[PDB]
């Protein structure tokens, strides 16, 4: 039985819960999808419908005598058991008349059960929609049956024009993620309602597509006694599939660690080239496996973890990709990038957390990965290296390297590759993965950031060309994989963009943002009890569509001069104008405060630069900057740092969150509208009063008189409350008013901007 | 053994690879390039060099002291093993220098992460900003990363059997500078000998792990057996030839990769001078030796 | 074979150098001067006395007539003739600061300054931080005794730097009346190796 065959099912497996609840027919939504299924006659072969309809006990028990063994059907209920966890295994199948099912229910956020131990459990939901990302909701909310038929509506649209074919699973894919993204995977309360019917389906196919590969390799041909003939517990307990940890090292140097006179403008394109590979690289390995796209658990921030069947054949496949990898990364970066494969044996009783070790799988996996980047060469790798090594008088103007350089320019291959994509990477292009193109790229292929209209002239005849867009329109059609990514470009010059703003200082902006603790999240922030394949999956693309996909909408919401070179997962790099970096802090953190509803906290650095500072020293100072921020930590009392904060400009202002907003910002405010109406002279004796308010430290008494004659000067173009006002700050609050302060000189320097 | 201790009297300039970036140390072929330069000045470079190859001067890279409190980088340990509770090598990533007496408690944990890390406070870093001053052409710009040490911390450097010509050069490159702009305003430091006994009991000790305290290369013949339980980190070593009577034009020296000073070895290999320079008129060297601590894994 | 050049910088007219161009110092004031990193002290980078110094020392030397005594001094690297240095400069932190307390004075300024336009007969004020005059900088300057037969003439050509700078600026708005220096306690010891003509450098730089 075809393997595409099992995967298509698995995946259009719960078709019939969005069909059951979308109409008024009243039957089993396994019998319901299977009849939608084949009102398609390309999705007719009775191995689809097989594993669509018969994927629960009571169905399967109902044909297993009249279907045959080894029927792919077994192998789709025992993907979705797995898939489930601790949650409902073997009981009444959705549309059944044994039940009230309430076709109206919203999916809950997972962050309704994460970090409860400390923050506690709530009950979110997601509103449902028709991009743009959907926050959730403390307010009760329903799912109309119009929703559910619009979304039939489309899904019929979509698959006409799909095959179950190798090459359209991508597109199926798609189209789950487009859709299914907000719909219940379970309309039944008194558990979590949380999961999404895409997360749960896409495990399902995952899991399926291993137990195949698995099946295969061990020469299994009876997949009823193996699976449902029994509670599966030998199967349970074997090591069936492999958690694989595809880890890229030393981005941080590639990217931002450049000295050219040109350097801000390659960031953007080294970040996309480092996203780019990790995705083709997952992808490449993928097909080589044969599995689909569906097998990445997740990728992303340079890192991927891939559900793979432990298998001698996957095993091989491995160690040669392995070796190929990393050869071709010793040939281009001898040592700057590297990626570490590491995969741990894993069984269905771990997957499930039956055994009560699931965490154990990422625990010995992350053992595996850091024993691999300890010892990453052999003893002839480092041997070649040190031989191709020569005396040169020329080097690469912003990466410093000797060797791949241009006879005609001293610039490296990918560094002439890179700032030729940097000057072809705009808004609604794509990306071309051929035999020929401009970046380098493993396995004798390289790419393009070329246009949509000269890729239709690429694929349309040619052979094992890879198109990558970051928006899919008519998913079926068109074959595409998208890739997200922040990448919102407010105005690639650098300098038009910062002779735009017409009041402040000529200062450019870096943000540097990272959430706290989210490894800690992953490991114990999920209660034991409702620890699955899907809720870690559902959790971790809630994280990474948040970061890329809706901070480039947020950022595009408004026209915010920001530049941002990397968003990718859990952490962010944005250039622009301070004052805009500045004003998108704030709004950054109470977005991500709405998204996780409070249950992870962020941490950020702002810097504050010149146009011509490098960019090399941008980076390593912005993340000194959030490195101090995620030192913070009011009282020397505690364990761990409290992390929820945010440093302005310089290591000592460190400030958290809610102290920024409410005490910066409102006295900000109140000196902005305070001083607009005093004279040229008023601005020195703002500058007094900053220099006197720094030396109150070591001078207690003449200073502070010093500053109630500064504010008696000036309560004569600000009044006599405010002066008050600023006197009882200063006695009170002085660093918040000293950072206020600054930070008013600075957005009303009439120095150009 | 008999610690070189620096205090440095002007912000630093260690290159990395770029002028306007700057770290806090200073690696052990940086201060033998440094001294073999003086040893040149002052004419006996080949002494020097046979001192140095037949290991009887032989010395580790620089490390930070705050306050008598000698710090290591933090070993690449195969530990972390401890798969219960804890958060071993999760905060223990930010921790990039350890002191070298509470090596045994970080070894076996207990080994405060955060509080070892702002009890680290050796100075700060720092951009100048300079310029090329043209006449009558448009003024260049350039910028110059450095690093000012505090008040009661500096740079320490461990030399085993002391010799009277290290001595002699140490006290040459006292008014010659150390680190990337010394003509500029920033080579300068006082430096003592130093023995120490308490230092000198972790030395003597054996163990079954070798904590490699200086960026070293083993042989050919050696770096199979040194590549076995081993947890490493590769280091690139290059840069341009500082001399005067070398090919004359500014011309870079061979790419050396090499360990870095806090990887650890089951397996002691003893390293090169290794020439980096050979199409010029007097070699080029690279200091390569292994300089090790050992402890018990 | 390496001399110790010692000497104190005293500001007469009021002295600014460079540009700290980080927030912590361009919030306080419009054109900040350079401070230590941790002190927050003013000094005089190495790189400005050097510069300012072989700036005067070249125009002298030639008058309209870099050659090798210039070279030998401050090193080249240009295409083929590389010189390494014999003048080893050091960044020279401000020395006044008990005494400038005594005064109950901070060690910089604010200048008050303003265009006035041609055309229009308007004016434009701005800020200028400097460091005040009376401030002193003790300085020491090494000297790599490489050759015997030319250390007079780089000290005589060294005593000609420092007078040209006594005659000149040091950093900044010079020409509107700013850095204007005297140079007071010059004298050379030899730290390294022994040297019996010490006393004529002495001579020289006592001149
Ligand atoms: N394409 C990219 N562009 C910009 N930043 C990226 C990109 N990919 C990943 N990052 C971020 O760079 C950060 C650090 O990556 P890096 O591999 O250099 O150090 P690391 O996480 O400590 O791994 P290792 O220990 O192997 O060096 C990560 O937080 C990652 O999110
Ligand atoms: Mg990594
Ligand atoms: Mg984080
Ligand atoms: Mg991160």
């Amino acid at each position: 039985m075809d393997k595409i065959n099992l995967v298509c099912g698995s995946l259009l497996a719960d078709i019939g819960k969005i069909i059951y609840r979308g109409t008024s027919e009243r039957a089993k939504h396994s019998k319901l999808g299977g009849d939608f299924i084949k009102s398609f006659e390309q999705f007719r072969n009775t191995e689809l419908t097989d594993c669509i309809r018969y994927h629960h006990a009571q169905e399967i028990t109902s044909v297993k005598s009249n279907k045959e063994k080894n029927s792919l059907f077994y192998i789709t209920y025992i993907a979705d058991n797995i898939s489930s966890g601790m949650d409902r295994r073997k009981d009444l199948e959705e549309g059944a008349e044994g039940f009230n099912w309430d076709k109206k229910v919203a999916l809950g956020s997972v962050f309704n059960v994460l970090n409860e131990k400390e923050k506690g459990r709530q009950n979110y939901s997601y509103p449902f929609v028709a991009e743009p990302l959907n926050f959730p909701t403390a307010t009760q909310n329903q799912y109309t049956t119009s929703y559910y038929d619009g979304l039939i509506t489309d899904m019929k649209t979509i698959l006409q024009r799909l095959k179950p074919d190798k090459e359209h699973i991508n597109s199926l894919l798609q189209m789950m993620e487009s859709l299914w993204s907000y719909v219940p995977s379970s309309t039944d309360k008194n558990q979590l309602v949380d999961i999404s019917l895409y997360d749960h389906s896409r495990t399902t196919a995952a899991i399926a597509s291993a137990i195949y590969d698995y099946f295969q390799a061990e020469n299994i041909t009876d997949y009823q006694k193996e699976l449902f003939d029994y509670n599966a517990t030998e199967f349970y307990d074997k090591n069936a599939f492999l958690m694989m940890n595809f880890d890229m090292s030393g981005v941080q140097n590639f990217i931002y660690n450049i000295s050219g006179s040109k350097a801000l403008k390659s960031l953007r394109a080294r970040s996309f080239y480092l996203d780019m590979l990790l995705e083709y690289i997952s992808d490449n390995l993928l097909e080589k496996l044969e599995l689909s796209r569906a097998n990445i658990l997740y990728v992303g921030g340079g890192h991927a973890y891939l559900l793979l069947a432990n298998t001698n054949k996957t095993k091989a496949i491995l160690s040669d990709f392995e070796h190929d990898l990393k050869t071709w990364f010793l040939d281009k970066f001898k040592i700057d990038l590297y990626v570490a494969m590491a995969y741990t044996e894993v069984s269905a009783n771990d997957l499930m957390n039956h055994n009560g070790h699931y965490r154990d799988i990422y625990r010995r996996l992350s053992q595996k990965t850091s024993a691999k980047k300890a010892n990453r060469y052999t003893a002839e790798e480092i041997l070649n290296l040190n031989h191709q090594g020569t005396e040169n008088a020329r080097e690469c103007r912003e990466c410093k390297r000797s060797d791949l350089l241009i006879e005609e320019d001293d610039i490296c291959e990918i560094c002439d590759s890179l700032q030729k994509v940097s000057r072809d990477l705009t808004r609604e292009n794509i990306f071309v993965i051929a035999n020929e193109g401009v970046l380098d790229m493993p396995f004798g292929k390289k790419m393009s950031a070329l246009s949509y209209s000269q890729a239709d002239k690429l694929k349309k005849s040619n052979a094992e060309v890879q198109i990558y867009a970051k928006n899919i329109s008519e998913i079926g059609q068109n074959l595409m994989t998208r890739i997200d990514m922040g990448d919102y470009t407010y105005r690639s010059d650098f300098h038009e963009m910062l002779e735009e703003v017409e009041v402040g200082i000529n200062r450019l902006g870096v943000l540097r943002a990272d959430v706290d603790n989210l490894g800690q999240a992953f490991i114990n922030g999920i209660p034991d009890d409702y620890l699955s394949i899907s809720r870690t999956a559902t959790f971790s693309r809630a994280m990474s569509r948040f970061f890329k996909n809706y901070l480039n909408q947020l950022l595009a919401e408004k026209s915010y001069k920001i530049n941002v070179i990397y968003a990718g997962g859990d952490d962010l790099f944005m250039i622009g104008a301070w004052q805009d970096i500045l004003d998108f802090s704030i709004v950054l953190k109470q977005k991500f405060a709405d998204f996780t509803q409070n249950k992870l906290s962020i941490s950020a650095g702002i810097g504050m630069f010149r146009e011509k500072y490098p960019v090399a020293r941008m980076a390593s100072l912005t993340g000194d900057l959030e490195d101090a921020a995620k030192d913070y930590k009011p009282d020397e009392r505690a364990v761990q740092a409290t992390k929820n904060a945010v440093t302005l400009f310089d290591a000592t202002n460190v400030f958290s969150w809610d102290t920024l907003e409410n005490d910066i910002f409102v006295k900000l405010d109140a000196i902005t509208k305070n001083f607009e109406k005093l004279d040229e002279t008023g601005k020195a004796f703002i500058y007094r009063l900053i220099d006197l308010l720094r030396g109150v430290n070591e001078n207690q008494q003449i200073n502070i008189a010093r500053l109630a004659y500064t504010l008696s000067r000036m309560e004569e173009k600000i009044g006599k409350t405010f002066a008050q006002e600023l006197y009882n700050w200063a006695n009170a609050d002085r660093k918040t008013l000293i950072m206020a302060l600054e930070i008013y000189i600075l957005k009303t320097r009439e120095r150009a901007a | 053994m008999k610690i070189i201790k620096l205090y440095f009297e002007s912000p630093v300039h260690f290159g990395e690879k770029r002028l306007s970036e700057s770290k806090i140390t200073f690696s052990a072929d940086t201060l033998f390039s440094a001294l073999m330069i003086e040893a040149v000045g002052l004419g006996k470079e080949d002494e020097f060099y046979q001192l140095a190859s037949n290991n009887l001067v032989k010395f580790s890279d620089a490390f930070p002291f705050i306050d008598q409190y000698y710090y290591i980088p933090k070993p690449m340990f195969n530990l972390k093993l401890e798969k219960e509770d804890e958060n071993p090598s999760k905060a223990f990533k930010k921790l990039l220098y350890v002191p070298i007496d509470s090596l045994e408690d970080y070894l076996s944990g207990g080994l405060d992460a955060y509080f070892e890390r702002e009890s680290f406070n050796l100075g700060k870093l720092a951009l100048s900003e300079k310029v090329q001053q043209h006449d009558f052409k448009d003024s260049e710009p350039y910028n110059v990363g450095t690093f000012t040490f505090k008040e009661n911390t500096g740079l320490y450097v461990l030399i085993e059997q002391t010799h009277p010509l290290l001595e002699e050069l140490l006290e040459n490159l006292q008014y010659s500078g150390i680190g990337g702009k010394r003509n500029s305003g920033y080579g300068k430091f006082k430096f003592e000998i130093l023995e120490d006994s308490d230092i000198e009991d972790l030395f003597s000790a054996k163990g079954n792990r070798k904590i490699l305290l200086s960026g070293a290369l083993p042989k050919d013949a050696e770096l199979e057996q040194a590549l076995k339980n081993a947890s490493y980190l590769l280091e690139r070593r290059g840069g341009f030839v500082q001399s005067d009577t070398y090919a004359t034009n500014l011309v870079k020296k061979q790419d050396l990769y090499v360990f870095k000073s806090g990887s650890t070895f089951e397996n002691s290999f003893d390293g090169d001078i290794y020439q980096v320079g050979k199409k010029g008129n007097h070699p080029v060297y690279k200091y390569a030796k292994s300089f090790f601590l050992e402890v018990s894994v | 074979m390496k001399l110790v050049i010692e000497g104190t910088i005293v500001l007469k007219t009021g002295m600014h150098i460079g540009g700290s161009s980080d927030f912590s110092a361009i919030g306080a004031v419009d054109s900040p001067v350079v401070r230590d990193t941790l002190t927050r002290l003013p000094l005089i980078p190495g790189s400005s006395l050097k510069g300012k110094m072989r700036y005067l020392l070249a125009k002298e030397l030639n008058n309209g007539i870099d050659q090798d005594e210039i070279l030998r001094l401050f090193g080249s690297s240009e295409k083929d003739k590389i010189r390494r240095a014999r003048l080893k400069f050091n960044d020279i932190k401000l020395s006044n600061l008990a005494e400038l307390e005594t005064f109950n004075v901070s060690s910089t300024e604010v200048k008050f300054e303003n265009t006035i336009n041609r055309k229009t007969a308007v004016a434009n004020p701005r800020q200028i931080e400097r460091v005040i005059a009376g401030s002193k900088f003790d300085f020491e300057i090494f000297y790599n005794l490489d050759d015997i037969k030319e250390v007079e003439k780089d000290f005589e050509n060294i005593k000609q730097g420092f007078d040209l700078l006594e005659f000149d600026y040091l950093g900044g708005h010079g020409t509107r009346g700013s850095g204007r220096i005297a140079f007071e306690n010059l004298s050379v010891i030899t730290a390294v190796g022994n040297f019996e003509k010490i006393n004529t450098l002495n001579e020289i730089l006592g001149a």
